[PDB]
């Protein structure tokens, strides 16, 4: 939009424009198993629509800060704390320079970093039209985080994915989607999860996020981590536009606070 | 018809490595009729902006386009803009452009940053249509119409980046494509000239 990781209106400022961005309850974090409350009385999760191919209509595109997919099934989930069902509509992803021992993902567990963070974010279908609307309203909202390790065969449950990726290296690109199933995109397992209440990580910060991070990678390969590191960025400052390769779009952070994380029992 | 002066606030000095592709933004003044003429001036008036293949001024938004930063490009730079209608022109703060030398530049694939809109014409008028890429090495800038044979007297000028088609006919409309790439990648940009006879 109007702000960037690193450079004018850098994510220490953000909190100038956006207070949001400054309040005790930011996310990324850090996530120790050991220091997470296990509650055997979560809800399990529970998927609806997202074995379902994609429809045909699904685009992805080049913000200039990630790469975004807009959803079009109707993808529900409910579990966790409570069984209040939720849509899924936008995935983003955050990387760093993709290399195996690269950072790039925003929440870290243990205190290591993976080299992408793929996120899944959900409003309620009952409150608002559309994400960005119950964004706008500070409705309750929830996103999936799914952290990636490099492995070595390509993962084909990725393929749509990363074509798709590549075919928006160029700025501000949109172009659809090739089928994927949504829920092929997350870990074997996904049983063992954190959640905890944080925020949107970037501006406008939103207050208001349920997040459950998944305890168990994704594998990708190195060809396939590769592809965003090629995807290009054009930002403005003062009155010029830089164009650049887009890395590290990960935001640093945030303390707990005295948040409590939860940790699902397998 | 009218034209206000640019805002005497200065512009910031920008540091960018060579390779790097970038933009310098115009911000035209205030003004009527819309039928500018933009260049672009190197450190004082009345000394010109050398345009080429890497350099391009748009005649639409007048922004600055460098495909890929070089060292000689260090200067300042300001947008000149002419109103020939009342014989006026005004011109802006300078931006002093730094560049940062490298010993090896990296190669940018060719992303096209000038993107033509649909444009809808009487017969009879003439059309303008721009694109260009940054990008490193310089991308080269072709085009053709979409599944038919470019107008007979279609012209392009200014080093690639500019396709007029004159005294349109009805034969003319349709969709048009402009292809951008180096050795690094290509991009590619389509839109619809319509024409109402
Ligand atoms: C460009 O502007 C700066 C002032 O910011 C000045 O010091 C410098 O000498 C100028 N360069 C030229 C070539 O006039
Ligand atoms: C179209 O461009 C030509 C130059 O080739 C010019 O002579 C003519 O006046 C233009 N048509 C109109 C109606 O402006």
């Amino acid at each position: 939009i109007g702000w960037s990781y690193t450079g004018a209106l850098n994510q220490k400022n953000w909190g100038k424009k956006y207070p949001t961005c400054n309040s005790p309850k930011q996310s990324p974090i850090n996530i120790d198993e050991d220091l997470t409350q296990v509650n055997v009385n979560l809800k399990k999760l529970k998927f609806q629509g997202w074995d379902k191919t994609s429809l045909e209509n699904t685009f992805i595109h080049n913000t200039g800060k990630t790469v975004e997919i807009n959803l079009t099934n109707d993808y529900r989930v409910s579990g966790g704390v409570s069984e209040m069902v939720f849509k899924a509509s936008k995935i983003t992803f955050h990387w760093g320079k993709c290399n195996m021992s690269s950072d790039g993902s925003e929440h870290s567990l243990e205190g290591q970093k993976f080299p992408l963070e793929m996120q899944i974010y959900c409003f309620d279908a009952d409150r608002f039209s559309s994400f960005e609307e119950a964004v706008k309203g500070k409705g309750k909202l929830r996103a999936l985080s799914i952290l990636f390790e490099v492995g070595t065969e390509e993962n084909l449950d990725f393929k749509a994915i990363i074509d798709g990726v590549e075919s928006v290296s160029r700025f501000g690109k949109q172009a659809a989607l090739d089928p994927f199933i949504l829920l092929n995109l997350l870990p074997n397992s996904t049983d063992k999860y954190y959640i905890y209440n944080g925020s949107l990580t970037s501006p406008p910060c939103t207050d208001t996020v349920d997040w459950i991070v998944f305890k168990d990678t994704v594998s990708i390969s190195e060809s396939q981590l590769a592809v965003f590191c090629e995807v290009l960025t054009m930002q403005q400052s003062g009155y010029v536009m830089l164009m650049d390769y887009l890395q590290n779009n990960f935001r640093e952070q945030q303390y707990k606070f005295s948040r409590q994380v939860f940790s699902s029992y397998t | 018809g009218y034209l206000d002066p640019f805002p005497p606030e200065e512009r910031p000095e920008v540091r960018v490595k060579e390779g790097k592709g970038m933009v310098l933004l115009c911000d035209p003044p205030y003004h009527f009729p819309d039928d500018l003429s933009y260049r672009w001036l190197l450190n004082e008036f009345p000394v010109f902006i050398t345009m080429d293949k890497r350099r391009f001024v748009s005649q639409t938004n007048g922004n600055l386009y460098i495909a890929n930063v070089e060292a000689s490009d260090k200067g300042n730079y300001s947008c000149f803009v002419s109103s020939p209608s009342i014989t006026k022109s005004v011109f802006s703060k300078f931006i002093p452009l730094i560049p940062i030398p490298e010993r090896t530049t990296k190669p940018y694939p060719a992303d096209i940053v000038v993107q033509f809109k649909d444009v809808y014409a009487l017969m009879g008028q003439n059309v303008t249509l721009e694109c260009f890429a940054l990008g490193n090495p310089v991308p080269d800038i072709r085009w053709r119409k979409v599944l038919e044979p470019m107008p007979s007297t279609a012209e392009i000028s200014t080093s690639g980046a500019v396709l007029k088609i004159f005294n349109i006919q009805l034969e003319d409309e349709g969709i048009y494509e402009c292809e951008a790439e180096n050795i690094r990648g290509k991009d590619k940009h389509q839109a619809r000239i319509y024409v109402q006879a």
